RNA sequence: CGCAAGACGGACCAGAGCGAAAGCAUUUGCCAAGAAUGUUUUCAUUAAUCAAGAACGAAAGUCGGAGGUUCGAAGACGAUCAGAUACCGUCGUAGUUCCGACCAUAAACGAUGCCGACCGGCGAUGCGGCGGCGUUAUUCCCAUGACCCGCCGGGCAGCUUCCGGGAAACCAAAGUCUUUGGGUUCCGGGGGGAGUAUGGUUGCAAAGCUGAAACUUAAAGGAAUUGACGGAAGGGCACCACC
RNA sequence: CCCAUGAACGAGGAAUUCCCAGUAAGUGCGGGUCAUAAGCUUGCGUUGAUUAAGUCCCUGCCCUUUGUACACACCGCCCGU
């Protein structure tokens, strides 16, 4: 299992953090991101709605991915955190950091960080009215 | 109990030989089972690797998009497919009271990878300048533009693509452009924004391998 | 979870909700070079030391 | 009466300005009359700063920062305390706040 | 009452009485 | 990793530009147009404003055709609620896009007609021209760009001022007004009834233009002041507040 | 007042009084009412703390700026079926 390499040097993966307001996505894949390691999502470590955008979610999130990486020989991760994109919010959301921060503190080696948010030249219209969310 | 990461073998991945650090990491393939195989789809990966995990010297802002199209040995031979600046380096670069000027072109290199090149720059602010802003006018942004047009396809069309990425790396091409481009409003921050494969011509293992070792 | 020395310089004020704190500054006497940044909890006189287990910490800062 | 001079926007000298969408609201608000703020934040946040970097692969990657303008309406701005009224006579004081 | 909605109410009563008065 | 479609043109982007207004922002080309500046060019009063008449005129809306990504009146469902028929959520029709006809209305606003003269100061900014130490690029002379310092002419604005005005707010015009007359167009005459009725006219329609009266009423309204209140912001204080 | 009567209470949910030095707190005597009368109140002594020498939270007090169509002053004013 995993690779045949020493085990001085990293094995790099790439962690795509997609941290919105309302739950955050933990994905490590391969360099290429073609293929996936693991995937774990603040939904799926809490059971309330309003808890998948906390910040445990997305630390108890990051500590699952990492161990299941280090369960595979992926040693360092570089870091691809996007926020919605598009019409939406161009921030990320209340749990990248707290994912940041758990996948750094269970020993896994962080790489380069990117902000791969989708931007448009410009975009359809956005959800709203012209009015906006007036409540 | 069935993992799926018990059937998958790692392969090394190799980069051109324009570049000085060959080896950029490993990909996982599940491995052959029945009609699929591993290899044909190995085959069509693109990794973004940063320009300083390519070179040991050399800026970091810059990443090049290698694809894999031959795989053999456990090792993938990937090759140029595009290149681009780091969102955050580009995102710093656009201030506010400045012209940004770009260009793009479509251009053939000699061994028939077209490409389709975007630059960017910005005017310069003068170091004794009180003026608060250094706006460029519309016929000056026209001629910095057919000056950029004109020095992206002279650097792509007359040469091959190995010189292409081996001036790529450093940015030369952005460099000849912002001294072009002096005399017709000073430039400030002239990078080839972005690179990418338009149409490559069909697939040979010579010159694959020519680009490597 | 090592432990080193840390004793007040300077008093920077008084945080918390309902004055719960003081964001004091304190230097570390086996280097006398830092300055750090601490919200230490309960009467605290200029001078006074205390062995600490986070020789790195900083709270809430304006 | 008339509150303000340029009627709490910048069109002068043109008739129409195209809206852009509150980014706390999506309301549509003229560009010029939305108020504007460019954040420039490092992504990895001050307490986060000392793991990530001990734990960087390499020597002194210096973090990359994050660049968001963010455009709000009178309403959103005024409720995130943005901006904030002000007196009559402090009212025409565009010089911006020290930073 | 709102002006513009007194201006519709009034459309409406002159839709009606067109409609009303063939 | 690719392919397709339909929208849109971020950041740069500004109290910056252009346009009669509505309005106008990817590259390049073609097409005709235009302001300002420069002018020891030409005509020589050809001008200003404008009943009638005419061109253009956001969005929504109508008819026909094409398209249909997104958003989305109507509608369906889920919530919130005493109730909600709404705000909020998931969908979603017409529509939103383009072509050809219609409509001619907006807080179409600078809530401020156009043309001309005169009456303070200052720093900027956009275009054109003129002049000038010095700094840069053209890797060489001049020139030409980018800066720097001024001047002149239109332009968008800003600050300031016991010009003057005004009920004041405020305005270098909203000044040069009982010391009242430069020219000219539209238009108001207490508040409602009411932009309603009716007639005419335009439109396929929706509706547009024109547009009363009976009757009712002592105020309606403008600006500013002091309070009171605010599900507005920022402070301060008491162990009848907290820690 | 003398005999017998040991029910309930194992220091007790959410909301929550009051307290900085001879203070809180424990403790008894006195004045008020008063046939001689205190589980209440008003004084007094006696014994007698770690309580923090801070902030405004979620408590009030409306000080400044701000909006107002309120001034009978928001328990205002007001629209329509």
């Amino acid at each position: 299992l995993g690779p045949q390499v020493a085990e001085g040097e990293n094995v790099f993966g790439v962690c795509h953090i997609f941290a919105s307001f309302n739950d955050t996505f933990v994905h490590v894949t391969d360099l290429s991101g073609k293929e996936t390691i693991c995937r774990v999502t603040g939904g799926m470590k809490v059971k309330a709605d309003r808890d998948e955008s906390s910040p445990y979610a997305a630390m108890l999130a990051a500590q699952d991915v990492a161990q299941r990486c280090k369960e595979l020989g992926i040693t360092a991760l570089h870091i691809k955190l996007r926020a919605t994109g598009g019409n939406r919010t161009k921030t990320p959301g209340p749990g990248a950091q707290s994912a940041l921060r758990a996948l750094a503190r269970s020993g896994m080696k962080i790489g380069r960080i990117e902000d791969v948010t989708p931007i448009p030249s410009d975009s359809t219209r956005r959800k709203g009215g012209r009015r906006g969310r007036r409540l | 109990v069935v993992d799926p990461f018990s059937k998958k073998d790692w392969y090394d991945v190799k980069a051109p030989a324009m570049f000085n650090i060959r080896n950029i990491g490993k990909t996982l393939v599940t491995r052959t089972q029945g009609t699929k195989i591993a290899s044909d789809g190995l085959k069509g990966r693109v990794f973004e690797v940063s320009l300083a995990d390519l070179q040991n010297d050399e800026v970091a802002f810059r990443k090049f998009k290698l694809i894999t199209e031959d795989v053999q040995g456990k090792n993938c031979l990937t090759n140029f497919h595009g290149m681009d600046l780091t969102r955050d380096k580009m995102c710093s670069m656009v201030k506010k009271w400045q012209t940004m000027i770009e260009a793009h072109v479509d251009v053939k290199t000699t061994d028939g990878y077209l490409l389709r090149l975007f630059c960017v720059g910005f005017t310069k602010k003068r170091n004794n300048q009180i003026r608060k802003t250094s706006y460029a006018q519309h016929q000056q942004v026209r001629q910095i533009r057919k000056k950029m047009m004109e020095i992206m396809t002279r650097e792509v069309q007359t040469n091959d693509l190995k010189e292409v990425v081996n001036k790529l790396i450093p940015d030369s091409i952005g460099k000849d452009i912002e001294k072009a481009c002096q005399s017709i409003y000073p430039l400030h921050d002239v990078f080839v924004r972005k690179v990418k494969m338009l149409k490559k011509p069909k697939f040979e293992l010579g010159k694959l391998m020519e680009l490597h070792g | 979870q090592p432990i080193k020395l840390a004793r007040v310089t300077k008093v920077l004020g008084r945080t918390g909700s309902q004055g719960q704190c003081t964001q004091v500054r304190v230097e570390f006497m086996d280097d006398t070079s830092r300055s750090i940044i601490r919200n230490v909890k309960g009467p605290v006189r200029e001078g006074d030391v205390l062995t600490l287990l986070e020789s790195e910490r900083e709270a809430r800062r304006l | 009466t008339k509150k303000r001079r340029n009627n709490g926007r910048a069109k002068k000298g043109r008739g129409h300005v195209q809206p852009i969408r509150c980014t706390n609201c999506a309301r549509c608000v003229p560009k010029d009359k939305a108020i504007k703020k460019f954040v420039i934040r490092n992504i990895v946040e001050a307490a986060a700063v000392r793991d990530i970097s001990e734990a960087s692969v390499f020597d002194a990657y210096v973090l990359p920062k994050l660049y968001v303008k963010l455009h709000y309406c009178v309403s959103c701005v005024i409720h995130s305390k943005v901006v904030r009224n002000r007196s009559r006579e402090a009212r025409k004081d565009r010089t911006p706040p020290p930073r | 009452m709102r002006a513009k909605w007194r201006k519709k109410r009034m459309r409406r009563l002159k839709r009606k009485r067109r409609k009303m008065r063939q």
